[PDB]
């Protein structure tokens, strides 16, 4: 049987930001 | 402040299979919720109190892939449908809720936050019903209180005709119980 694998993540701790240019 | 969330994908189909088999994962970890896969299934795991938790009906007894090879579960509780590994290096843990609020917020695998009204120890109702296809793969993710602290983990969806109006969750208390 295979290991469970991290394929992605959800980040809750980011806060509003101006998107850089 | 307000709950907001984003998703990032870190691995494709093929690296996932190889990694499943080697149990060796070298990618850096970030965030509080991990998107996880087996051979047949993909869902969520949430880090609370230094441990990364998810549902037994998805992970079973499985190890988790890590920079040091497979890592064995620290906790396994079949009745509670709850499993836990040590939280990956670089992850960040949610704080258990202590405000007793009844306004919950479920974080989805797509990184949406949907409002849930608490209706019991372990059940909540959606304020806006959703198609079940939407919530698929969200099992293992967190229900948060207004302060962003963990109230529970999404366990199952109550669906009728393909529409979900209510969810069952594992309360944070049962986590702490499992830890003892
Ligand atoms: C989690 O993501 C659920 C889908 C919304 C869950 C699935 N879990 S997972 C981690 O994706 O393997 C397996 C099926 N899921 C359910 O919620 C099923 N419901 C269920 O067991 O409900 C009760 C009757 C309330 C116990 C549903 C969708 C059929
Ligand atoms: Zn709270």
């Amino acid at each position: 049987k295979g290991s469970v694998v991290i394929v992605g993540r959800i980040v809750l701790s980011g806060k509003p930001a101006i998107i850089p240019k | 402040a307000p709950i907001t969330a984003y998703a990032q994908q870190t691995r494709g189909l093929l690296g996932c299979i190889i990694t499943s088999l080697t149990g060796r994962d070298k990618n850096q970890v970030e965030g509080e919720v991990q998107i996880v896969s087996t051979a047949t299934q993909t869902f969520l795991a949430t880090c609370i109190n230094g441990v990364c938790w998810t549902v037994y009906h998805g992970a079973g007894t499985r190890t988790i892939a890590s920079p040091k090879g497979p890592v064995i579960q620290m906790y396994t509780n079949v009745d509670q449908d709850l499993v836990g590994w040590p939280a990956p290096q670089g992850s960040r843990s949610l704080t258990p809720c202590t405000c007793g609020s009844s306004d919950l917020y479920l974080v989805t695998r797509h990184a949406d936050v949907i409002p849930v009204r608490r209706r019991g120890d372990s059940r909540g109702s959606l304020l806006s019903p959703r198609p079940i296809s939407y919530l698929k793969g969200s099992s293992g993710g967190p229900l948060l209180c207004p302060a962003g602290h963990a109230v529970g983990l999404f366990r199952a969806a109550v669906c009728t005709r393909g529409v979900t109006k209510a969810v069952d969750f594992i309360p944070v208390e049962n986590l702490e119980t499992t830890m003892r």
